[PDB]
């Protein structure tokens, strides 16, 4: 009778069984965890023949969900079509039904594990989540603007909490909840985004996913969920198309990342490349949160401290950890051609083509393969650090120059256009982080690029990239301050400032704002 | 001479000048004072175990956290109807100060503030403390503008009624507590 | 296969605070102090 | 032209569904266990009022500073939370012993007149959750099979 090829009189049957259970769950001495009631309810299920086929079991779960969804929608209607109605009592009505359903799911799952089963127990947990995801997405797509997220938000959390109160079984539970959250990422379920961020960032979920996870197995999965959030936000942030609901979502993103920065800075550190590839270059602060994370229990000199000699730091020779295999963006022929340039320094047709290879004027409104600019820059640098290390020296202001590596960087500065150059310079700045061999390499690169600039435009853009990143509220990456402080010291810059600062005296204010914003 | 384009200094100075006219709460070129996001970023303890929601301004209170308490303490499914109804006039002074401090940003804080106000407790707007007259301790100096005598003030940091004999303005002292009849209020939608 | 169904089907094969408070009045002498 | 049209129709759809979702944002209560007596009721409170509770008011030490009435309130009206466990903890430390049958906390007023391996009978002070107050009881038999 329903939209589905649902057997006759099944909705009626299921909704009668759920109605009963909801009264049973709320009944006195039904068991501490609805135990005495459940053993007896499963009997009632079996008698009503819902237990016969797995197809009917799944169908009962779909119908239960839809019932709970309908109860919510009605509860929501009486709260509006009667503004004399108690909204707290309305909420309680939905919770009454939903909490009851959750316990039926949680119990049907914990008791499905026949002779201490792991596969069956998990497979039903997956089935249930899948059935709920299905009901969500159909609701979402049909109800559109009137889509309510409450049923699904409560179902998902309470079930995660019920199934939290089996350290291996705990992981497959989390892996099941993760795939669900990924399926329900805001680009798929936009009307569920607030509930989704509330799920993704739950006290229990962060805890289990990041702190209490074997060999940090959750770290790559959680990092996917955040990428889904940044992938979603990216077109809106990029376009400066920030509605009140978007400002509210962005501020939630800030609160989540601030928590991550403070509690799991090594997590943000490890997945910084991945996050940087998706956050648009205009989100200065959001990206600074990622780029400011540094391994815990690590002394970081104050960038201002007079006569600070950075070479001294034993840390500047140790490379950072990169858990995003960035080399991948590169088309295999491109990397093959690139590696040939890096060792042979031939042919010159590589540099001329490189600028065109970085262009993606195919795709509308971007004209640049940002992700590829990022990969080339990081790769070229890393290859350069290894090449110098092989030569027996260490990345220094002198050892980094006049290499096939620097020829690529120097060419990109001269041969790219203002937009090109902007993206390119940002790709360098994203490496100016805590004291490490990539921070040191790119710090010198950036400084050398300013000094060896024959164009004023090159100098202004370097200044712009470093300054825009320091003019913003804290955090500011260690390497960024270091790079900037060393630049403002070069006669190249002194001369540049002297010229630009009098053609725009408002510019003077910005540099003065950095002395106090950071110090 | 300068980069006439959006990717130069002029491009940046344009964004900074734009914040003045942009009524948003998000200014991508300038940032947010992250201390003001209601997170204890200085705290030596982890934030996540008390992390409420991405939209909340204050962490999880212990009434918010659920604990797998001994079976025996789950007394309501048994005492529900015989259990006394909540009447703040029924309760003592200590329970009222608990209800006040703990239920911050809730109707309960105002409901406790009202019952305290009914018991001659008066809240100081400036010093952020509750003050009442001591037993028979009338003010030494007395005018229509202020009063100077010995007063009990509730110090929540040591959880006790404290004797402190100093001058108190009648103006900086909170009037009868209000109650917001704000329908379907959500502090998450405004953030 | 209906692996899940059978596990629950075989599971199916298995298996006053007024009188207490009135008994509380009889268990000792109540007062005020 | 219209800058928002730089967004794809899918992105506009996404934004629209999110805008809708904003009208009915999740309430703190949504991802929490039902609070039968003290549900959440967020409201606009002035800035000069205590927006946040005192620091370290989540320790068994803080809970020991509260009145027995406060602890008895937390125990009955805040069932199954960290606060109820902490209150019962402080209560237990404050020499109160919960009777499982009667669902009330008892404390010895005197030394029990009789102590056996099964019970103790003496005069106790208890908390009546309905009369909402402390009440003394003489010749009370506390069966240890209800103690713990």
């Amino acid at each position: 009778a329903s939209e589905y090829d649902d057997p006759p009189g099944l909705r009626e049957k299921a909704e009668y069984l759920l109605r009963e259970w909801v009264n049973l769950y709320h009944s006195a001495a039904a068991g501490r965890d609805s135990t005495k009631a459940f053993s007896a309810f499963v009997g009632q299920m079996h008698q009503q023949g819902i237990l016969k086929t797995d197809d009917l079991i799944t169908r009962f779960f779909r119908l239960c969900t839809e019932m709970c969804v309908e109860i919510s929608y009605r509860a929501q209607a009486e709260q509006q079509h009667n503004p004399a109605a108690n909204p707290t009592m309305i909420r309680a009505k939905c919770y009454h039904n939903l909490d009851a359903f959750v316990r039926l799911i949680a119990l049907l799952v914990k008791h499905s594990g026949e002779a201490t089963n792991t596969v069956t127990k998990i497979n039903l947990l997956n089935k249930v989540l899948g059935i709920v995801v299905g009901v969500l997405l159909q609701d979402h797509d049909v109800r559109q603007s009137e889509f309510q997220q409450l049923p699904y938000h409560r179902i998902f959390i309470m079930l995660l909490l019920e199934l939290n109160a089996l350290e291996t079984i705990n992981f497959q539970t989390l892996t099941a909840f993760c795939n669900t959250f990924h399926i329900l990422r805001p680009t798929k379920a936009p009307g569920f985004v607030y509930a989704w961020l509330e799920l993704i960032s739950h006290r229990i979920f962060i805890a289990r996913m990041l702190a209490h996870t074997p060999q940090q197995k959750g770290w790559p999965m959680y990092a996917q969920l955040l990428i889904d959030l940044f992938k979603y936000l990216a077109p809106f942030l990029r376009n400066v198309e920030l509605t009140k609901p978007m400002q509210i979502l962005y501020k939630g993103t800030l609160r989540v990342l601030l928590v991550l920065l403070h509690d799991f800075p090594e997590f943000l550190c490890d997945y910084h490349y991945g996050f940087c590839d998706v956050i648009p270059p205009n989100c200065i602060q959001l990206r600074n949160l990622i780029l400011s994370a540094f391994p815990r229990n690590m002394r970081l000199p104050d960038p201002f401290t007079p006569n600070l000699k950075v070479d001294m730091l034993s840390e500047i020779n140790i490379a950072p950890r990169i858990l995003t295999n960035f080399t991948g963006v590169m088309p295999p022929q491109f990397k093959k051609d690139l590696d040939s340039y890096l060792k042979t320094r031939s042919p010159v047709t590589f540099l001329s083509d490189l600028r065109s290879n970085l262009q993606v004027s195919n795709e509308p409104g971007n004209r640049y393969n940002l992700q590829l600019i990022n990969a080339l820059v990081l790769y070229v640098g890393t290859q350069a650090i290894a090449h110098i290390h092989n030569k027996g020296s260490t990345p220094s202001m002198s050892t980094i120059t006049h290499s096939a590596h620097m020829d690529i960087f120097q060419n990109l500065a001269v041969d790219l256009d203002t937009e090109g150059r902007y993206l390119f310079l940002n790709a360098i700045a994203n490496q100016l982080r805590y004291p490490n061999s990539h921070t040191h390499y790119f710090s010198c690169t950036m400084l050398y690029l300013f000094a060896e600039a024959n164009t004023e435009a090159i100098q202004e853009q370097i200044t712009r990239v470093l300054l825009e990143r320091l003019i913003v509220n804290r955090p500011h990456p260690w390497g960024l301050l270091i790079t900037f402080i060393e630049l403002i010291k070069n006669p190249a810059f002194k001369f540049w400032n002297h010229e630009f600062v009098e053609e725009e005296p408002e510019i003077e204010k910005l540099f003065q704002s950095v002395a106090q914003c950071c110090m | 001479e300068m980069v006439t384009d959006q990717f130069g200094m002029i491009g940046l100075l344009t964004f900074i000048r734009a914040a003045e006219t942009d009524p948003g709460m998000v200014h991508l070129a300038l940032g947010s004072d992250l201390t003001t996001l209601g997170l204890n970023l200085n705290s030596p303890e982890n934030l996540y175990p008390k992390f409420a929601s991405p939209w909340a301004s204050s962490p999880c209170r212990p009434q918010d956290i659920d604990f797998h308490v001994p079976s025996e303490y789950l007394t309501n499914i048994h005492i529900r109807d015989k259990l006394a109804a909540i009447k703040l006039g029924r309760y003592g002074e200590d329970l009222l100060f608990y209800l006040y401090y703990m239920n911050g940003g809730d109707v309960l804080q105002l409901l406790a503030a009202v019952e305290l106000f009914n018991r001659d407790w008066r809240y100081h707007k400036e010093e952020r403390v509750w003050i009442t007259r001591a037993p028979g301790m009338e003010p030494t100096m007395k005018t229509n503008t202020y009063e100077r005598g010995t007063y009990y003030f509730f110090d929540c940091l040591n959880w006790r009624k404290v004797a402190k004999e100093f001058h108190l303005e009648y103006d900086k002292l909170e009037e009868r507590p209000h109650l917001p009849s704000t329908f379907n209020y959500n502090p998450a939608q405004q953030a | 296969t209906d692996e899940i169904a059978r596990s629950l089907k075989i599971f199916a094969q298995v298996t006053s605070m007024q009188d207490v408070m009135q008994e509380f009045a009889t268990n000792g002498y109540a007062s005020d102090d | 032209g219209p800058h928002m049209l730089e967004l794809t129709k899918e992105q506009l759809y996404q934004q629209a569904m999110e805008e809708a979702a904003w009208h009915h944002m999740p309430h703190p209560s949504d991802s929490e266990r039902i609070r039968q007596y003290l549900p959440r009721n967020p409201c606009p409170t002035p800035p000069y009022h205590h927006q946040m509770p005192p620091p370290h008011s989540d320790t068994v030490e803080f809970y020991q500073r509260l009145s027995t009435e406060t602890l008895f309130f937390i125990f009955y009206y805040l069932e199954g939370t960290k606060a109820q466990y902490l209150a019962a903890k402080a209560l237990k430390k404050q020499s109160w012993r919960f009777h499982t049958k009667y669902m009330m906390w008892f404390q010895r007023h005197e030394e029990p007149k009789t102590i056996t391996d099964e019970f103790e009978q003496g005069t106790y002070i208890y908390f009546d959750y309905e009369k909402w107050g402390q009440r003394k009881k003489e010749g009370f038999t506390f069966e240890y099979r209800y103690l713990e």
